[PDB]
């Protein structure tokens, strides 16, 4: 009932960095703190990161696994998105406001990040977990694949979104806008494909899997808060940030059809702020009159 | 935002649910008072103003000698005493912006309407005070308007040709064809627009010299032109303008045609360089019976034969073409060929159509040669010769390159002052005399024609104007009616002012005898057939002005045969672009594409209505687009009967009509003696 | 060397079907003879049948196997062309055309036929037998992708051609035109990774990959010249069809970096006219000697 | 897979590791046997075969009936005594592929090499039977190589010219321009590679009679030389190729090298167009003290001193201009044109780089004009005057257009028979034929200086082949000192040869007097420096022919003083591309790119050693990659102290060179006096 719609406004949304002049925010970007100006590098190298994975693995291990040529197409839709589109972008973002010095050191930092490789490790290993013709394998590595689209990009996409809002790293937070206006229906999307194998089961089954998905959840969680810390301590903004992977834990929840699992915060307004003729032959009696 | 074009936007602002025309008035007379009387740098005498531009190098100081400061004084105060007003805004802006003489800055503004036109007509009297007052009279009545290139820089010093159309015959040579790029080099840089014949030059796959499979077409040569003209652009204000044309039975049309394709290649398509087609009776014969077609290798034709194709009559030829085993031909489906002149019509515009049997069937000089190819605005149609250059060491063999003076008549301004007679013989006087004043010293061939057959083109506009100011549909038989009486009048003047040239000087053009005025063939339909208006409301449109019989057209045969004709050629219908709007007119005699035309200049828009459009001839402004191409080609058709040239038509189709219906449209034309078809302009 | 370069040429091909209308083709097929409008049916079944095989495995089973972050994302880019622009173009060109009924009974023919069959196997056979870490097993497959796009759709692209060129079926044509130009480049950048894998190896195992190489081309060209008289002598082609494949199968051993196989022949007029070193400054004291 | 084929690869075969060279003997033995025979088209006897030839158009029987029958048969006799063999099967390849006469049909073989041979001797006798076995035994032996266009046309009645290097210089207008096109496109179809300056042409954005910023500078000029050349493209047989030379203080310099960049635009790019830069030494000057330098409107210079800035010295003058507020300029880096000089060549080879001042500097005809620019190959360099081509009703000013005839000495086989001065005044008399039987009828200046100037090129090859058949490396210092002795004795034997021939006709080059030959200047450096070789084993390779003294040196001072010099120019080291293969010798004086060819023909590949490749000279025959630039370019400067015009100088770069590298060694061939840079050729 909604592939054909999904295809549609995936296929309707599509855009490319170089539609976006980058060269604008020069200025804004020379002004910030070396303090800001790091954790940006880093929140955009983290989110690079797993856009890498998403369209490396994630989007086409899902698409293998899924039955029906159109489900399919939607899927390697997205999949090209994430590492054609939406992580290239962030090197055009890092060519433009950065040294390439500064692009090696933050490509470097994130192999050797402890939360980055541990969120990497613990999605991706669900991915590859997969097993054909096994919907619960399938259902779990969803079940990832809707936490990194919908909560785990939060942390990243809070800083663009921060700056956006106060008016400042305005063509960069464009790019950031159009990557989270895909992310938002890539979960809404792939939350629908798992819920499909949830409504299968059984009621001990589904009790089962929703342990699942939120002793999931809350791994992904505590080691976010740490990520998070590292990252915004030295901007000051590490508790604001919190509220807000929380308000997005909430929505990936929802996109699985479970009920939201955090209290409601207030979020900082300007993060709020931040969101041919045609050819008929001739007839014989055409040339008479 | 200027205070002008604010009351000329106030035109669209709907009070009362009708458009407010009279801020138009109101906005010329803003910009008037606001700045063209601050711009306007305003002397003490007219004595003084004239010694400034001739020091300043701003006109020529050879035609003003010829008259005394009390005859150029009293010239202008003809012109003053009209005391002539813009009746829109774009009348005046256009005329300041594109005709009117500025300082060396483009800073402010030296010549007024009066007063450049008082330097064109003592430009054109040459010396005669009675006859600058008479033009000055002609065109500050707005009953004639010189060309673009003429009113522009008439008596300017720094100034390009007052030709602007040329017609270039390539022989098939390499010599011929590098000539033919210096010359169309030479001619874009003076402003003029080119067009050349490409149909003498052997397709593609022909042999040069004994070594087959050598030449590269006629695509290389439109590569070639296509960069010359892309060289002379004249510092790109107005890019370098040529056109090409290939007759349909050429080997290379299909290619011809596929540099047009919005698929094609970089290394075939043509940019700055329109295409015609040369279509005779043949072609339209074989694709109306369904029957196979063959486009020829010129060479092979030219070395059986010791003729070029285009110079045989393919209708007595095209069956010996096909019989001839020493001649190559290539089978084609005409009617496919057809239906992707049409395809690429709609979809570019291009290529324009020449009917080529409906030009020379009635060809006045078809002794001296017939018609191949049009010009750049395909309406010009008139004999040519080649040139045959040569090596550098060697004589060149100068032929005829055609290029004639073009000049309107306003005939809103002309039948209001019931002086069809006067205003056509001024208008040929003064064409006359451009053309006598015409020296290309870098195109043997157009000099040579220009001193030989003394062509001029005398056009029209304002008659889908005139029609609608005066209650007559475009499309209403009353309209043809109209159009029949007034184009066979101007003709019989044309014709009379010729002859008196010709008694006056004594001198007819080159191979004046061998045409069919000599003979009095020309005149056989004006001797037989009357032309006077067969509606009551066209009859009383003519009242207090005389139009000629049989009798007097049997009289002016007798004349002509025993006097001679000075021009082989004297009315052409131009698009007549830019100086519609200073006269107040419609573009020349097609219908109008929009009532309201809304424009945008720099960062202002503004909007220009009809001339005489109101609410009570609303809907008698029927848009082109809107009305039958049928009864459009009917009225061109009626026209062109008394045109010895052609008439640039362009067709206006909606999206909705196929290829097919382009096709019908032209197949009707063709049917109904239409020359040329110059645009598929498509809303 | 060469997959930036790719990666700009693909993108800025992208095309969605939507833009070409196609219910004026229904003008000049009304014309058509029966055994055209069969064999136009036949054929547009045949490309989206081996399509399907190209979208579903052959390029998502070598972006699996190819390593580099920019090459995984060029190739994700290709398999969604192949899923979402290709397949959904083919799908509209057969509705236009044909109805429901007669679009099944095409499909059901053709899924059946012995020569399309062998084709669409070998290839899959091919795609199939990939091992995880074999470099040897990935070119096999390698080769056999570029010999689909750059030789074995060419047997069917012929007949759209044959009529682009001629005035007939142009917006089918058009679309056709659109695939072809992309399969092309799909065939030179596979054939660029191919090469690179062929260059590691050693002069016995290169001699090797090579009989391979002119092994499997024989095989499928043997098959092609069938398959070309079982569609093509109804319509009295099949001659100038087989100087076409001949033609592109030359195209694609230069794709992979061979020698041509066949001698040059002249294609049919009609189907032609359807288709830094290192910058370093001077530091003076070069000036004197 | 042919016999000859198999054999051929063979050599690559290693058999107890060692190439099997002599598989080349066997391999050529096989190919003629097998193939040569069979489709040599036989006759019983001489006379038959002449008369097939004469009368089946493919000789001219103008130069055959100069002789008597005897006197053809028994130069055929000469050429046929000898029994030539060719040494390797690349070389009879290279020459019945190429140059051997085919039927119309391309299918059978009439000529042999020996037939070849005496045509081209037969017709440079022009009737003399003696000088005909002369030549006949200097071509036989291998001795002197005419040039491919010389060699290939000689004695056939469809034959392109025998000159094939041209230079014109274009002067600032359209006429000069619309000439230069035309011109380039009539010798680009004659087969000639076309060089042109550009220099005069005035800057983008430049005044047109008042008219300011109209220009669109020498990029226009050159896409229209390039669709030019692209359409000349000699019976679509072999591709157009032009050059444009552009000064480097011209302003655009940089849009001149922005047309070869890889990212350049296509309404920027020229494909078919080759281009070089010609640097003052005020520009080197300049970038050394890295002071920012100034790149100026040549219009400017023109309109305030009257001169062309290419036509004044810029080491003068530059301040003068830099100075004075009339001349318009751009501030520019030297230093960084110098890098994205080095940086373009890198990408793509281009542009060729003259050094004005070390071109003039030794120049013998200053004052008919300075060398200005080079040819397509970069050897070439000699004075040329502008053109003034004035309007078509007006009378040109002709001015000199450079091409000079071309042959090679074979230094290996010049050595070897001990025949230094034979072959070089033999070689001498067959160019001086050449030029006076050329004439080209649609180039005026080209015409007028081929009859003036009658400047020929000498050149020589097989220099590495030479000294590594010798044991003796390129970059040694004996091989400088035979390359000092050997040019040194060849330039004597020129100008001996070139004052005999003015003293037997009594006549020398036009304006002679006014140069340094007429002053004696030119012999100042071989009056006062001793030029014999300084190494024994140099001068053991000397033995038994007498190298000239300063007293023989002052002697023929004296004799050019009494009877003048009958060639302007007569030595140039041109590149000798494809007659290397077939003289089994290297290309030019350059060293060898690879030590076996390996080349791809049809659908089989083939392999070429060097010729003289074995195990004891393998090392001998270093790669030109793996040498010292700097040595190559120390070799070529002692070469350039002996030749009047340039050598055409390919740089052999790695990939691992930076544009430092590049940048490093054009300055160092600019300190030792290498006049020109031809290539630069990356591995
Ligand atoms: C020289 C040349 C000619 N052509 C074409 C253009 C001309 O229309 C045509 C005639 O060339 P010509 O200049 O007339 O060549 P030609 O006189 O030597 O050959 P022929 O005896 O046949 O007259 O050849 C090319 O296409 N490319 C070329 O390079
Ligand atoms: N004074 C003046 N007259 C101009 C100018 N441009 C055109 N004219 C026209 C207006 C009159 O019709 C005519 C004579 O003007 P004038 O020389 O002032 O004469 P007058 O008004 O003393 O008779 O010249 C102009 O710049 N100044
Ligand atoms: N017979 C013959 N001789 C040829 C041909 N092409 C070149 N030649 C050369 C070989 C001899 O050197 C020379 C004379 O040959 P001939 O006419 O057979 O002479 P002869 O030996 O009968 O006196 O011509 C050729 O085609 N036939
Ligand atoms: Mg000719
Ligand atoms: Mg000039
Ligand atoms: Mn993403
Ligand atoms: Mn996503
Ligand atoms: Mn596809
Ligand atoms: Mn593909």
């Amino acid at each position: 009932d909604f592939t054909q719609m999904f295809y549609n406004q995936n296929v309707k949304q599509f855009w490319l960095p170089e539609e976006i002049a980058l060269n604008g925010d020069l200025l804004t970007w020379k002004y910030l703190g070396k303090n800001e100006q790091d954790t940006y590098m880093k929140v955009l190298a983290g989110l690079t990161l797993l856009d890498t994975e998403q369209g490396n693995t994630g989007m086409p291990i899902v698409a293998e696994h899924v039955d029906g040529h159109q489900r399919k197409a939607v899927l390697n839709f997205m999949a090209m998105m994430e590492n054609a589109v939406h992580a290239k972008s962030y090197s055009n973002i890092f060519m433009t406001l950065a040294p390439t010095e500064t692009i090696n050191e933050v490509f470097e930092w994130v192999k050797q990040n402890k939360y980055l490789q541990k969120k990497a490790q613990m999605i991706v290993g669900l991915y590859k977990a997969i097993q054909k013709d096994d919907e619960i394998s399938l259902f779990k590595a969803m079940v990832a694949s809707v936490y990194l689209e919908s909560f785990l990009f939060y942390s990243g996409f809070y800083y663009p979104l921060y700056f956006y809002g106060q008016g400042k790293l305005m063509q960069s937070g464009e790019i950031i806008n159009l990557i989270l206006r895909d992310e938002a229906i890539h979960g809404v999307y792939v939350g629908l494909l798992a819920q499909e194998i949830y409504n299968k089961q059984t009621e001990e089954k589904k009790a089962e899997l929703r342990e699942f998905a939120i002793d999931l959840l809350n791994q992904l969680y505590e080691n976010e808060l740490e990520y998070t810390e590292d990252l915004y301590d030295q901007v000051g903004l590490s508790h604001d940030v919190k509220k807000f992977i929380r308000y997005n834990a909430n929505k990936a929840l929802m996109n699985l059809g479970f009920d939201p699992y955090f209290e409601e915060e207030d979020i900082n307004p300007i993060v709020l702020n931040g969101l041919k003729a045609t050819v008929e032959p001739l007839k014989d009696d055409d040339f008479y009159f | 935002v200027p205070k002008w074009i604010q009351l000329n936007n106030e035109i669209m602002i709907q009070k009362d649910g009708k458009f407010q025309f009279d801020k138009d008035k109101e906005a010329v007379h803003s910009y008037f008072v606001d700045y063209i009387n601050q711009n306007t740098v305003f002397f003490h005498n007219l004595k003084e103003k004239l010694d400034y531009l001739v020091e300043n190098q701003y006109y020529e100081e050879e035609f003003l000698s010829l008259y005394s400061f009390e005859d150029i004084k009293e010239v202008f105060k003809t012109a003053y005493a009209k005391k002539f007003r813009f009746p829109s805004f774009m009348s005046a802006f256009k005329f300041y912006n594109d005709y009117a003489l500025k300082t060396n800055d483009k800073k402010k503004i030296l010549e007024r309407y009066e007063d450049r036109i008082s330097i064109v007509a003592l430009f054109f009297a040459n010396g005669d005070t009675e006859k600058a007052k008479e033009y000055v009279n002609l065109m500050i009545n707005q009953e004639y308007q010189p060309s673009t290139p003429t009113f522009l820089n008439a008596g300017r010093k720094r100034r390009g040709e007052l030709v602007s159309c040329f017609l270039l015959e390539v022989n098939d040579s390499l010599n011929d064809i590098s000539r033919a790029i210096d010359i169309s080099m030479q001619l874009s840089k003076l402003g003029g627009g080119v067009s050349l014949n490409l149909s003498k030059l052997r397709a593609k796959g022909e042999a040069i010299k004994d070594v087959e499979n050598a030449t590269k077409g006629v695509v290389g040569v439109m590569k070639l032109l296509d960069n010359a003209f892309r060289y002379a652009d004249q510092m790109g204000q107005r890019q370098g303008s040529g056109a090409a044309y290939l007759n349909i039975f050429h080997r290379d049309i299909n290619d011809f045609l596929d540099t047009k394709k919005i698929s094609a290649d970089e290394d075939v398509r043509v940019k700055t360089l329109s295409i015609g087609v040369v279509i005779p009776d043949k072609f339209v014969e074989l694709a109306r019976e369904d029957k196979a077609a063959y486009v020829f290798y010129p060479h092979t034709i030219y070395k059986e034969y010791g003729q070029h194709m285009d110079e045989m009559d393919m209708n007595e030829m095209y069956d010996k073409f096909v019989d001839n085993p020493r001649v190559k031909k290539e089978k084609i489906n005409p009617r496919k060929l057809l239906e992707k002149l049409a395809m690429l019509r709609s979809e570019s515009g291009y290529p324009y159509i020449m009917f080529q049997d409906n030009v020379n069937k009635v060809h006045a000089n078809n002794h001296i040669s017939k018609v191949k190819f049009s010009n750049l605005c395909s309406e010009v149609l008139q004999a040519s010769q080649v040139s045959s250059y040569t090596d550098y060491d060697e004589e060149d063999e100068i032929g005829l390159d055609i290029s004639c003076n073009l000049g309107s008549l306003n005939i809103l301004n002309v039948m209001e002052h019931k002086s069809i007679e006067k205003t056509v013989k001024l208008a040929t006087d003064s064409l006359t005399h451009v053309s006598e004043t015409t020296d290309i010293r870098n195109a043997p061939a157009v000099r040579r024609a220009n001193k030989a057959m003394k062509s001029i083109g005398l056009g029209a506009m304002n008659l889908h104007g005139y029609l609608a100011q005066n209650g007559i549909a475009y499309e209403s038989p009353e309209a043809r009616d109209f159009a029949n009486t007034f184009f066979m009048m101007v003709n019989f003047y044309s014709i009379q002012r010729s002859a008196e040239i010709a008694k006056e000087k004594g001198e007819t053009f080159d191979q004046y005898e061998g045409s069919t005025y000599a003979t009095g063939e020309y005149f056989d339909k004006y001797v037989s057939t009357d032309f006077s208006p067969k509606y009551e409301k066209i009859a009383n449109l003519f009242e207090g002005m005389h139009i000629p019989t049989t009798e007097d057209w049997k009289k002016l045969k007798a004349f002509v045969a025993e006097h001679g004709m000075y021009h082989s050629y004297r009315l052409c219908i131009a698009p007549t672009g830019s100086i519609s709007y200073v006269q107040s007119s419609t573009a020349s005699v097609m219908p109008i594409m929009e009532r309201i035309e809304e424009r945008t200049y720099g960062n202002s828009k503004t909007y220009y209505p009809m001339p005489g459009l109101a609410s009570n001839n609303w809907f008698f402004y029927k848009e082109a687009y809107d009305m039958d191409m049928f009864k459009v080609v009917d009225m061109i058709a009626t026209i062109q009967q008394h045109i010895d040239q052609g008439i640039s038509f362009t067709l206006f189709l909606k999206d909705t009509m196929t290829t097919r219906d382009l096709n019908r449209i032209d197949l009707y034309a063709h049917h109904r003696g239409i020359k040329t078809i110059y645009y598929a302009r498509t809303k």
